[PDB]
Order: C-alpha cells, then sequence, then structure tokens
C-alpha cells in the first residue's frame, strides 16, 4: 500500500510545481491530510496566503 | 618567531592524541604563514610644508596606517616577536599633531595582532571552536576597511578633519580592543575548545556593564558555539560521538565506565560542569543502546544553542538524560533486567530453592570425599544437570545460563576434597549486562553462598545424628544435638529470612524506577555489603570459634555417632567422647552465644531460660 | 490528528532562525482567517482554465504534462483546489527541442523562422540576466562607500 502515497505525494509535488505555488514538501503532506479530516480548502488558502505576509513583516 | 609553529604542534597534538575519529587529520600547506600580504601588518619635505598640507596630509599615511600597510611619514619599525606593536614616527613633525597620531595608533597595533591571530588561528591546528570564532573576527575587519574607505572619500575631497576622524574611529577601537583581549587570552600559551569556553561565557560577563562590547561578545559566542554544540549531538542524541578531534567532553579506551569514558574537565564549559556527569552518563549509556542493536536515535533531538541569561538551553541535557537514559531503562527492565536473572540467582545462590540441594547430597557423595587434585568438572556439570532435572530446580530457564565453577579457598579468604571447601556457580555474564550482573561483582555473591551451603551442609551432618541412632535407650547424643540444632537451625532461619530478604527487597523495590545505572550500582552494592554484614560471621574477630564448634561437632555427629558402633543392632569410651565433645563445644558455645549477646536471635536462644548458663 | 496539523504548519511558515511568542501570533493570525472566512465547478474545469492560459502565453507542453499528470488520479478535488486558488503565489537546455537536423523521418517544412527568433530571444534573455547581475553587484559595495 504505503508508497503509493509517496508517489501521490510526487505526482501533488510536480503539478503544485507547474502552477507555481510558493509551497515546499512540508506544506504539501500536512495540506492533503487536512484536506482529508474534510476541511475547507479555501479556507486553508486564506490562512496560507496570509501567513507568508506577517512571516516577512518579522522583518 | 618560533611560537606559532611549537604551539600550533601541541594544540594538533592536543587532538591527535586520545581520540582517531575521523581519519587522516590534515596539515595547511606552508606558503600561508610566511608571505608579509598574509598579515594584516606590512617622498616630500613634509616638514616645510603649510598646515593646510600638514593635516590633510598625516591623515593620509594615517589612514593607510589604519590598515595593515606602510604610511609615508608616519611607519612601522619591523616587529620581531613583540606583541605591543610599535610604531615609528618622524622627526621635526609637530608636536601638537603628534598626541592625536599616538591616540589613534593603538588601532594599527591591535589590528596587527588580530589579523596575526586571523592568519594562525584559523588553521587546522587549533579545534573546530577557534575555526569558527575565527570567521567572526575576521568579519569585523572588513568593516574596518569599509570606514577606511568612508574617510579616504572624505580625504580625496580634502574635507577631513582629525577631530572628525578621531571622533569617528571611538566604535572601532572599542571594538577591536574587545576582539584583542580575547585573542590575546587565547593567544597567552593555549585556548583549546572548552578552555576558551570560559571566556565566552565570563568576559560577556566582564563586559554586561558596557552595553556595546556586550552583544559582540554575544556574537562571537555565538559563532564560536555551534561547532562544539553540533558535535555535542552525538553523545546527547546518538551512541558514538562524532568528534573529528580530541577536543571535546569524553576521554575513552578500547579495553568499567572508568575506562570506557571519563569525562575530559577543562574541556567542559564556564556552564556545563554540573551537567558534565549528567552528558557522560547518557553518552555511556547511549553507547550500551548502540552496543544492543535497540535505536540509537533522539525523538528531543534539536539544536542546542547559546543564550546568556535566559540559559534555559541546558534544560536540553536534562529532557535528554530523561530520554536516553531512560529508554536504556525501559530495555533494562524486560530484558538484560535484574528480574528473572535474580530469580535465578535467588534460587541456587541465596538456596530459595531449598528442594534443589537434597538432590545435590543425596547424588554427590562420590564427590564429597576424595583426596587433593582429582577434581572432574565434566562430571560436577553432569551431577549438576541432573540434580536440576530429577528436582523441581528444573524448572527455571536460567539453570542452562547456570554452570558449575570452582573455589580454591575454604572461606580463608576472610582477613578435590570436592565440594566442601570448593563449590561454585556462575549464571554466565553477557557483555551487554557486564555493567549491572557480573563476574568481578559476583565474587562477593559466591562468598555468601558458599557461606549458605556451608552452614546446611554441617546441619546435613547433623542432622545424620537423626538417622544413625532413630539399646535404644541413651539420649545424652540426642540431647548434645538438641544443643546443637537448638543453635544451627536458629541461626539458618536468621541467616535466610532476614540476612536477605529485608534487604533485598530494601534493592528489590527501588528497580521500579531507579534513577540510572550507577544507582542501580549503588543499591546493589549496599545490598550485598548489607547482606554480607548480616551473615554471622563477618566481623575483625571473624567469630572464628564457630569453625571450632562445628568442627568438633562434625566429629561427633558423622565420624563417632553410627549406631553406637553398632551396639543396638559399652565400654565408656562412647561416652569419653560425648564428654571430651562436650567439654570442648560447652564451653566454645558458652563463648559464641555470649558474642551473640553482646553483639535479635539470642532473646530468642534464651527465650524461656534456656539453660543461660550452658 | 486535527489541532497539531494547524500548529507545525504555523512552524513551517515561521522563518529559519525572536522564535518566542510570534508562533502564538501567527496561530491567531491562522484562526482568524479560518473563521472570519468559514461562517459567510469541479477541479477538472478548474485546471483547465490554468492549463488554457498557460497554453496561449507560450510553452505549450508543459500545459500538456499539467493535464496528463492530472488525468492519473482517477484511481483528492479538494486537495487540488488548493493548488488553484494558490496558484499565482509562487517566487519571481535542451537540444532535441526544435532542431530539424536529427531524429529519424523528419517531415518536410520549410523555414520557420520564429523558431528561430525564439532560440535567438533566450541567448539575449542570458546576456539580459547576466547584466541585470552585475548592475545588483556593483550598486551594492559602492553604497556602502558612498552612504
Amino acid at each position: 500500500n504505503l508508497n503509493a502515497v509517496r508517489e501521490t505525494m510526487d505526482v501533488l509535488l510536480e503539478i503544485s510545481r507547474i502552477l507555481n505555488t510558493g509551497l515546499d514538501m512540508e506544506t504539501l503532506s500536512i495540506c492533503v491530510r487536512l484536506c482529508e479530516q474534510g476541511i475547507n480548502p479555501e479556507a486553508l488558502s486564506s490562512v496560507i496566503k496570509e501567513l507568508r505576509k506577517a512571516t516577512e513583516a518579522l522583518k | 618567531l618560533q611560537q606559532s609553529l611549537e604551539l600550533k604542534r601541541k594544540m594538533l597534538r592536543d587532538k591527535q592524541n586520545k581520540k582517531n575519529s575521523g581519519q587522516h587529520l590534515p596539515i595547511f600547506p606552508a606558503w600561508v604563514y610566511e608571505r608579509p600580504a598574509l598579515i594584516g601588518d606590512f617622498a616630500l619635505p613634509i616638514g616645510t610644508l603649510p598646515l593646510a598640507s600638514q593635516e590633510s596630509a598625516v591623515v593620509e599615511d594615517l589612514l593607510y596606517v589604519l590598515v595593515g600597510v606602510d604610511g609615508r611619514y608616519v611607519s612601522a619599525q619591523p616587529l620581531a616577536g613583540r606583541q605591543s606593536r610599535t610604531f615609528l614616527v618622524d622627526p621635526n613633525l609637530d608636536l601638537s599633531i603628534r598626541e592625536l597620531v599616538h591616540r589613534i595608533l593603538p588601532v594599527a597595533a591591535s589590528y596587527s595582532a588580530v589579523t596575526r591571530f586571523i592568519e594562525e588561528k584559523s588553521s587546522f591546528e587549533y579545534g573546530q571552536v577557534n575555526h569558527a570564532l575565527a570567521a567572526a573576527m575576521r568579519t569585523l575587519v572588513k568593516e574596518h576597511l569599509i570606514l577606511v574607505s568612508q574617510l579616504e572619500q572624505l580625504h580625496r575631497q580634502g574635507l577631513l578633519s582629525l577631530q572628525k576622524l578621531w571622533f569617528y574611529i571611538q566604535p572601532a577601537m572599542r571594538t577591536m580592543d574587545i576582539l584583542a583581549s580575547l585573542a590575546t587570552s587565547v593567544d597567552k600559551g593555549e585556548c583549546l575548545g572548552g578552555s576558551t569556553l570560559s571566556l565566552l561565557h565570563d568576559r560577556s560577563f566582564s563586559y554586561t556593564g558596557d552595553s556595546q562590547a556586550q552583544e559582540l561578545c554575544l556574537y562571537l559566542t555565538k559563532a564560536a558555539s555551534a561547532p562544539y554544540f553540533e558535535v555535542l549531538e552525538k553523545w546527547i542524541y546518538r551512541g558514538i560521538i562524532h568528534d573529528p578531534y580530541s577536543e571535546f567532553m569524553v576521554e575513552e579506551h578500547e579495553l568499567y565506565w572508568d575506562q570506557r569514558y571519563t569525562i575530559v574537565q577543562q574541556q567542559i564549559p564556564s556552564f556545563l560542569q554540573k551537567m558534565a556527569d549528567k552528558i557522560l552518563s547518557t553518552g555511556k549509556y547511549l553507547n550500551v543502546v548502540r552496543e544492543c542493536g535497540h535505536d540509537v536515535t533522539c525523538p528531543v533531538a534539536k539544536e542546542i544553542i547559546y543564550t546568556l541569561k535566559e540559559r534555559a538551553y541546558v534544560e536540553q541535557i536534562e529532557k535528554a538524560f530523561n530520554y536516553a537514559s531512560k529508554v536504556l531503562l525501559d530495555f533494562l527492565m524486560e530484558e538484560k533486567e535484574l528480574v528473572a536473572h535474580l530469580r535465578s540467582i535467588k534460587r541456587y545462590f541465596l538456596m530459595d530453592q531449598g528442594d534443589f540441594f537434597v538432590h545435590f547430597m543425596d547424588l554427590a557423595e562420590e564427590e564429597l570425599r576424595k583426596p587433593v587434585e582429582d577434581i572432574t568438572p565434566p562430571r560436577l556439570e553432569a551431577l549438576l544437570e541432573l540434580a536440576l532435572r530429577m528436582s523441581t530446580a528444573n524448572t527455571d530457564p536460567f539453570k542452562d545460563d547456570l554452570k558449575i565453577d570452582l573455589m580454591p579457598h575454604d572461606l580463608i579468604t576472610q582477613l578435590a576434597l570436592s565440594g566442601l571447601e570448593a563449590f561454585s556457580f556462575d549464571y554466565i555474564v553477557k557483555w551487554p549486562l557486564s555493567l549491572i550482573i557480573n563476574r568481578k561483582a559476583l565474587t562477593r555473591y559466591q562468598m555468601l553462598f558458599r557461606h549458605m551451603f556451608y552452614c546446611k551442609h554441617v546441619e546435613r551432618q547433623l542432622c545424620s545424628v537423626w538417622i544413625s541412632n532413630k539399646a535404644q535407650w541413651f539420649a545424652g547424643a540426642f540431647t548434645l544435638r538438641q544443643r546443637m540444632l537448638n543453635f544451627v537451625q536458629n541461626i539458618q532461619y536468621y541467616m535466610m529470612f532476614e540476612v536477605m530478604e529485608p534487604t533485598w527487597h530494601i534493592l528489590e523495590k527501588n528497580l521500579k524506577s531507579a534513577s540510572n545505572i550507577d544507582d542501580v550500582l549503588g543499591h546493589h552494592t549496599g545490598f550485598l555489603d548489607t547482606c554480607l554484614k548480616d551473615c554471622m560471621l563477618t566481623n575483625p574477630e571473624l567469630l572464628k570459634v564457630f569453625s571450632k564448634l562445628m568442627s568438633v561437632c562434625v566429629m561427633f555427629t558423622n565420624c563417632m555417632q553410627k549406631f553406637t558402633q553398632s551396639m543396638k543392632l559399652l565400654v565408656s569410651g562412647f561416652e569419653a567422647t560425648i564428654n571430651k565433645f562436650d567439654k570442648n563445644f560447652s564451653a566454645h558455645l558458652l563463648d559464641l552465644l555470649a558474642r551473640l549477646s553482646i553483639y535479635s536471635v539470642i532473646s530468642r536462644l534464651d527465650f524461656n531460660g534456656f539453660y543461660t548458663e550452658r | 490528528s486535527i489541532t497539531q496539523l494547524f500548529d507545525d504548519l504555523c512552524e513551517a511558515l515561521l522563518p529559519a532562525a525572536n522564535r518566542k511568542r510570534a508562533k502564538r501570533s501567527l496561530k491567531k493570525v491562522a484562526y482568524n482567517a479560518l473563521f472570519t472566512n468559514l461562517f459567510q465547478l469541479p477541479a477538472r474545469n478548474k485546471i483547465l482554465m490554468l492549463s488554457f492560459d498557460l497554453r496561449v502565453g507560450g510553452l505549450g507542453p508543459k500545459a500538456d504534462r499539467l493535464e496528463e499528470l492530472v488525468e492519473e488520479l482517477e484511481a483528492v478535488g479538494s486537495v487540488l483546489d488548493l493548488l488553484v486558488q494558490l496558484a499565482g503565489s509562487g517566487p519571481p537546455r535542451d537540444y532535441f527541442l526544435n532542431n530539424k537536423h536529427v531524429g529519424r523521418n523528419v517531415p518536410y517544412s520549410g523555414y520557420d523562422c520564429d523558431d528561430l527568433s525564439v532560440f535567438e530571444m533566450d541567448v539575449q534573455s542570458l546576456i539580459s540576466r547576466e547584466e541585470c547581475l552585475c548592475h545588483s553587484m556593483i550598486q551594492e559595495t559602492l553604497q556602502v562607500m558612498e552612504a
């Protein structure tokens, strides 16, 4: 079973790469595990876009 | 300048010496140490010119000489060791200018010393703490050059003032005076690694009031902390330290702990003395974790990182001690633990199996009699194997880890002739287990077992009186046996219920949470010593009388007491032996029971008035 | 798990080294955004919208890769909805590419010339990047001299 999940994370890497998202393999790995609980994806997008603004604002 | 060549050899030897962890230690190619340009140190009638020349003119060669380069009327007479770094100034120069020059020049002097620290101490010969620090102090030198260039553009415009220059250099003077103090201190003989890590705490306190040198010293320490903490990971979170040198924390040997791993006590910083045994014991424990296969990793593993006042980083070592010592213990409480192991040792050595040795004596009488040197250990191992099997002694799994061994000495270690003087057993060691249950310590344990076997063996001798008389009328032999058995059974109840089990439980209960292996070793020592002391004879008078008592009795109980020379199955030579044994015994009995009075069993040996006087 | 995923995602977003209570501040920013939003056209269609405006800009085979690299998930719709709604956000060679002199049965075509000014703009990019880089270096160390 399990290696199907790693290659799933290769699909869900490379497409996030060509969709030119800002993401990285840690955040991707957890965002799919949040989506598996039924959490709203547009709501996740709203926290992610504002947290990168604060991350810079700390300098 | 031979110092830069002698100290170099000492400090890399002090990194090659104790450890060869990491192969083929490098040294820098020689040409780096000998060009004058890889050191931060190296035409007019000036005196006839008006002051509109002079002030601007002298700041030219000064502004050169602020950097490690020569001047034009200011100069530098040559170095030869000479760590004050003197500077030469010309004649025909105005003395009011001169004093301000001498106010500035200590910059050039300390600078030459800083950069001479740079070229030399950055090399492989001086340790990772000096590497990261030499990076830190090669940082600020370019800012000094930036300042120099910022002054040079004013000088080029000719707008420049000596008083402005002097005003501007003040944070520089302060800043490299800070560095020169650390550098010159490390240059006092040595500061390898942790010996430096006096300074890197202590100099920040020494500057804590100044409030510019303070954060500077935080920076210098923030740089130097990282490599020492980066190897620290490998004994706090890992089974072997990857020290690429010998410069941090542990001496160690190839072969118990006092050999395996020992603290390098000044290669511990200003902070960590109270943590040094924590780290060393933790590293020792992680070595066992690795030794046993197990799992050599760590979930609290994160960077150890410096902070002066909010010094909470040292609790990482406590969190790691409460992980890594603890996970070793969690092994040692379901395998290589004290439990089923000590149940077997209690079963045989402390004779908790009282159904074992009835077989051994029902079998081994062919051994228990023969003259010297006829020792036959395969027969003894076969007697153990059979005396195991036929008994219930059969049933425990460590009986095969058990063995028969031999002892040379008949308790005369205090300060074949098979079995009686010479029995021993061994639950065999494993090197993973040898940190707790181990042969060198089990020697003391075998002495207790000799005593417990011997006293019940002379109880078998005394019990032979019962079977050898029960014509059938005489009782003087059996009341003599009564006078002896009233002692030897009631010492044995004490020696068996009191000497071991309270003391043993005193250790046993601790095993559920005992802090660490050295604590367990302390419990084991105290337990075995306290029992050792809870045994009858273990006194400087040695109660040597007991050997004589038991001797004259063994001549009675077995050697003469045989069906009254078969008379029942009368010349008074039978009774004369009872009389002579009584004459020895009653007096030796008196002295022993008196000693048992003056040194709790004696109170029950008197009880209702059982003689009281023999 | 549930609350712990928001915990360490905040740590992933927090930068590498005051590394103390900001970690709570950012969590409050996350919760604020999450719950001010929650109380107020499937994925395949969504990505085709992005497939297209890629395919018009140039870069057609990349656009082809996108759709073939995700027809494969028939055996994650909410997961894809992350990448599209975050698509703009990110941070701002081959020899077999467009080369008639190699390969086997190449068909007749006659001069492209746009596939040459393409190639000529790539080489203009690789000189212009390394001129703007030389401008961004020379200003840097000269500024701290002039300041």
